[PDB]
RNA sequence: UGUACAACGGGGUAUUGUAAGCAGUAGAGUAGCCUUGUUGUUACGAUCUGCUGAGAUUAAGCCUUUGUUGUCUGAUUUGU
RNA sequence: GCGUUGGAUUGUUCACCCACUAAUAGGGAACGUGAGCUGGGUUUAGACCGUCGUGAGACAGGUUAGUUUUACCCUACUGAU
RNA sequence: CUAUCUAGCGAAACCACAGCCAAGGGAACGGGCUUGGCAGAAUCAGCGGGGAAAGAAGACCCUGUUGAGCUUGACUCUAGU
RNA sequence: CGUGGAGGUCAGUGACGAAGCCUAGACCGUAAGGUCGGGUCGAACGGCCUCUAGUGCAGAUCUUGGUGGUAGUAGCAAAUAUUCAAAUGAGAACUUUGAAGACUGAAGUGGGGAAAGGUUCCACGUCAACAGCAGUUGGACGUGGGUUAGUCGAUCCUAAGAGAUGGGGAAGCUCCGUUUCAAAGGCCUGAUUUUAUGCAGGCCACCAUCGAAAGGGAAUCCGGUUAAGAUUCCGGAACCUGGAUAUGGAUUCUUCACGGUAACGUAACUGAAUGUGGAGACGUCGGCGCGAGCCCUGGGAGGAGUUAUCUUUUCUUCUUAACAGCUUAUCACCCCGGAAUUGGUUUAUCCGGAGAUGGGGUCUUAUGGCUGGAAGAGGCCAGCACCUUUGCUGGCUCCGGUGCGCUUGUGACGGCCCGUGAAAAUCCACAGGAAGGAAUAGUUUUCAUGCCAGGUCGUACUGAUAACCGCAGCAGGUCUCCAAGGUGAACAGCCUCUAGUUGAUAGAAUAAUGUAGAUAAGGGAAGUCGGCAAAAUAGAUCCGUAACUUCGGGAUAAGGAUUGGCUCUAAGGGUCGGGUAGUGAGGGCCUUGGUCAGACGCUUGUUGUAGACGGCCUUGGUCUUGCUACAAUUAACGAUCAACUUAGAACUGGUACGGACAAGGGGAAUCUGACUGUCUAAUUAAAACAUAGCAUUGCGAUGGUCAGAAAGUGAUGUUGACGCAAU
RNA sequence: AUGGUGAACUAUGCCUGAAUAGGGUGAAGCCAGAGGAAACUCUGGUGGAGGCUCGUAGCGGUUCUGACGUGCAAAUCGAUCGUCGAAUUUGGGUAUAGGGGCGAAAGACUAAUCGAACCAUCUAGUAGCUGGUUCCUGCCGAAGUUUCCCUCAGGAUAGCAG
RNA sequence: AUAUUGGCGAGAGACCGAUAGCGAACAAGUACAGUGAUGGAAAGAUGAAAAGAACUUUGAAAAGAGAGUGAAAAAGUACGU
């Protein structure tokens, strides 16, 4: 049975794309009978079409990696590919230096 | 072209009506020499040019 | 590229349907149909083109008035109604 | 139906370069604390050492093998 | 019968030198060999300089930049049934 | 990855007829003419000598009482002044 | 000899069978050809005497059509990709589903559109044809369905420009101009009560029309719903325009308002012709401030993942619209005050007696905050059972933090010019004072509320290595908005999350020769016309840098030293606090009593529950202070917070450290064009053209240069010698 | 030659909008400091200019004279390239047209065509120049020579022949 | 009294017979190509009458073999010869 239409319809009613809709083949006999959104909608609540929860993109290395940089690691000459102004412009360092001098004198 | 004009659409509506094969009764008419729709138009092989 | 790569840069329309003959010869910028002429008060037909004239002379349409003119003169332009002869 | 053959496994040869895991008063040191020290330990700590001159691979065109399992008659054609 | 080279200059045929070596002999095969290669030169079109012409233009003149295509046939040859 | 073999699909270029050589003459460097050499099916993958191979009734030279572009104290006119 | 037709003739042949075609069967003629036999086949044809002509075939790179060998050959090899099982089906490397493995890596192989296409959109059934393999699959075939607008656009305005009148040319098709040698129009008050709308005056003069669905433009969003529609449909909630009528409020015998010194405010708070002003209306670049979306992240409330060992662990939901009330900023302005001992002040030095700093206020309301819309909406979860049509009960949907972060918007600025960087429709306001008006009520419909209507046209889909154009489903071309995580300067390369594909013939060995990547011991350009192709350095930090010059450059010149990991050191900020004793509020006043809104909530009453434990007063132990005192100050301190940047020190690694990607060969000169730039789109990118500079020439408009067939025509010219035109 | 069509490609102008990561260098102007008697000169910060520069998106294309060259392609693909906030790139509207437009010129572009467009008619244009020129048999059967011609890849005259 | 390939209505031929005759004997100025002015074809004859194939069998079907119709399907719609 051609189930392309049902996969399309199941994507829209649930909301997720076609890569997260699961239409089992063991009971595919009645899946092709669903030719409407209401028919597909009741196929979701009973448990026929699971949501195929999102693939993990765990940023656990990055949190540890950024933790290392915050400690003072990976801050050598071989870890840099741009000039000292691309990384931190001297204008910002000067602006950060004036605005604290201006307010300190004002304070 | 999405944002069309009625003059263009009235021509396309004419094309849709004439985009059909012969009804079978035609071939059974007395002294009939017609066997195919020589005016068939499709959107791939030929263009209407409006 | 003067060939195939330059044939994909054409998506505009120079001519459009002529409101008088519907042959898509109505130049947009020039506002003059190139087949009959519009909104000129005369249909262009040159003697150096004879096939083109033969395509638009009397007989290529319906003759909504002249198919009856020969018949109307065929009797003498009578008016009124008809009589009852027999049967 | 043969100290036949084949697939695995074993041994040898070789490439490689010393693993997984545990342990270590090894470790530049960093700080908490408590009986506050004449190694105080807890947590982290690139790395190092001990089993590991190991581990992995080793035939696809390396060698040998009594071990385990398995195979041994399908089709076609041929004469003075 | 066998062997007759490596380089500087030049597109170079040619030629002149450096050097080795036994020796650096001459040549033909559609001035062998571009559906083997290169395009350095001469040879379309761009452009510069000199002479000539009133001019458009001309010069074995000098210089720079200038797409080079196909064998899936037969024979011949190289291997195989 | 192709080329190779296999399952499916499946053209074109080109074609007087075809395709082994030496020598001779010949329109004076033909596969077929002559004289000799030789010659045994069916073929397969490469190859590039050849078929003066293919692509276009040579863009070079000349003829034509054939043109075109350009130039000028060529001839004859001419819009403008 | 033969071919198409015509006159005559043979009363010629013929469906028990003409013509035509086939026939290594026969006969006649040297030959052109003629006759017969057989097979095929079904409607006309032949001999002879003459006439007539579109009358004969091998080729003219002859016209049209068809078929060959080549040949079952060339080939169906770019875009890093496929595999297993089941289902359907006579028929699965390709259809569907499930399970893996990958890719595009968010300047998509993702979401929407402009032009273009025109039903390709969706459903059913189906494979003769197309999808250069196949196919029960399709952008294919047959039949049907689908596009809902007062707010989105077209509609309207005008730009560059087109063009109709009046006119002038032209034999003329038509050409010039379009406000110019045109007496070119409607319009409010009054008349009213045959005036229907004429008429008597005040009047203004613009002066066809078209022309930009990314130029200006009146007004709306959210939730949900189809097989295919939506800012259009359902529900809820808005605003604008045209019109009619009242209700409510303000105004008034100071008849057409008050307050504030003022900037100005208060929902309303008369008003014509005419004139004026504002908006529409607007260059580019650079930095800074602020806002939104996204990114990062803490607490808590749930779900999913791992769990040989460890991880208060990983991922995921926690959201709020158009519209409305209150409130909120730079800039700017106003009142007092008066300045040198000059002071405020931006990252970027402008401002101040034409009046600062300071104190106090006004204003635009982008934006933002609370509330209504609106939590009854959406989202994440637990139980109920319904072959079903489906729902009910339910919980949460919360409190934060930082930043040179990316996209974008906006504000005050600064730089640039022999470029200073659009028009109109439309809307509003001011000066003016015409006209009318009081309270026995007349206005007020640019105050609040109420009533009605918003016509026509488009809305489906693609928008691209299959929907557009390139004869095709052809590696080509085609305008634009959104765009995450990590390394990294980075929208660079590389890997991944959301989303989407897994698609472009396949199977086996995998010969040469190839195309695309590569590696080579020693020498090294000896090769070649020419180091052409490859190669080397190539990121970042520190040191160092010549000849010459137009002094700006050459110059990251040339040439040297480091780069990983762990543990540390130092430096670079924000926000709060400058006392003790009596006193007043401890405007939290919790606490003990209740007084009585102490009530809902857990159909009158039974009598049962809390009073929301809260307005209202306390005898109170209940970390901000005005007064005095010690003497109040220095040293400056103490508490919280979250960023990266830079430098340095030890240790450590078979001395490896821009470890993958990423990424300058350099120098002495010579010829020539000054440089940036441009051209032979399909063989020449150049010393060629162009450019600034220099010089010359013509021209004072009854003109200089140029156009037209004329013109009452034009381009320079919306111009003037520092200009135009020709070099 | 006559009469018509074409700037949807490209050539130029105008009107209207749209697009251009990240670094290097460092000008005025300004501030502070130092020197000196003055004139004024040096040091350290900002500052962002600059038809500058390295380099993506984009526009062209230099070289390999690579690939292909009966191709994916009537000129494309890969690497190596010049430039990249401006005499930048481009959409839409508009204007300029055939011996005429437009040209930072190359006789370049003018919708695969241009030192001179496309279409139709005159037109079956003319050619001393190539090619072809369609059945049998019988009989006879030559010439490349004279003269003239802007004549010598041609005619006329005479000749040969029926 | 003269001309008249246009329009209507007719009569004819030593004309052509559908690669000829008008481009078109046919859904012909039609399909189609070009942005455009314009260019522009191919296509007649199953049989007297569809009587154009009931039904059997094989195959998934398309179809085949029979049967049958029809003088004749060596007339079965891709149909005179």
């Amino acid at each position: 049975a051609n189930l392309r239409t049902q996969k399309r319809l199941a994507a829209s009613v649930v909301g997720v794309g076609k890569r997260k809709v699961w239409l089992d083949p063991n009971e595919t006999s009645e899946i092709a009978q669903a030719n409407s959104r209401n028919a597909i909608r009741k196929l979701v609540k009973n448990g026929t079409i699971v949501k195929k929860a999102v693939t993990v993109h765990s940023k656990s290395r990055t949190r540890a990696h950024a933790q290392s940089k915050r400690e003072g690691r990976h801050s050598g000459y071989g870890k840099r590919k741009g000039t000292r102004e691309a990384r931190l412009p001297s204008q910002v360092v000067w602006i950060r230096r004036l605005r604290v001098l201006r307010r300190l004198l004002a304070k | 072209a999405a944002q069309k004009s009625f003059r263009i659409k009235q021509k396309m509506a004419k094309a849709k009506k004439q985009n059909r094969p012969l009804p079978q009764w035609i071939r059974l008419r007395t002294n009939n020499t017609i066997r195919y729709n020589a005016k068939r138009r499709n959107w791939r092989r030929t263009k209407m040019n409006i | 590229g003067k060939g195939t790569p330059s044939f994909g840069k054409r998506h505009n329309k120079s001519h459009t349907l002529c409101n008088r003959c519907g042959r898509r010869s109505f130049h947009v910028q020039k506002k003059t149909c190139s087949s009959c002429g519009y909104p000129a008060a005369k249909t262009r037909s040159y003697n150096w083109g004879a096939k083109a004239k033969r395509r638009h002379t009397t007989g290529t349409g319906r003759m909504r008035y002249l198919k009856h003119v020969s018949r109307r003169f065929k009797n003498g332009f009578q008016t009124g109604s008809a009589s009852k002869a027999s049967a």
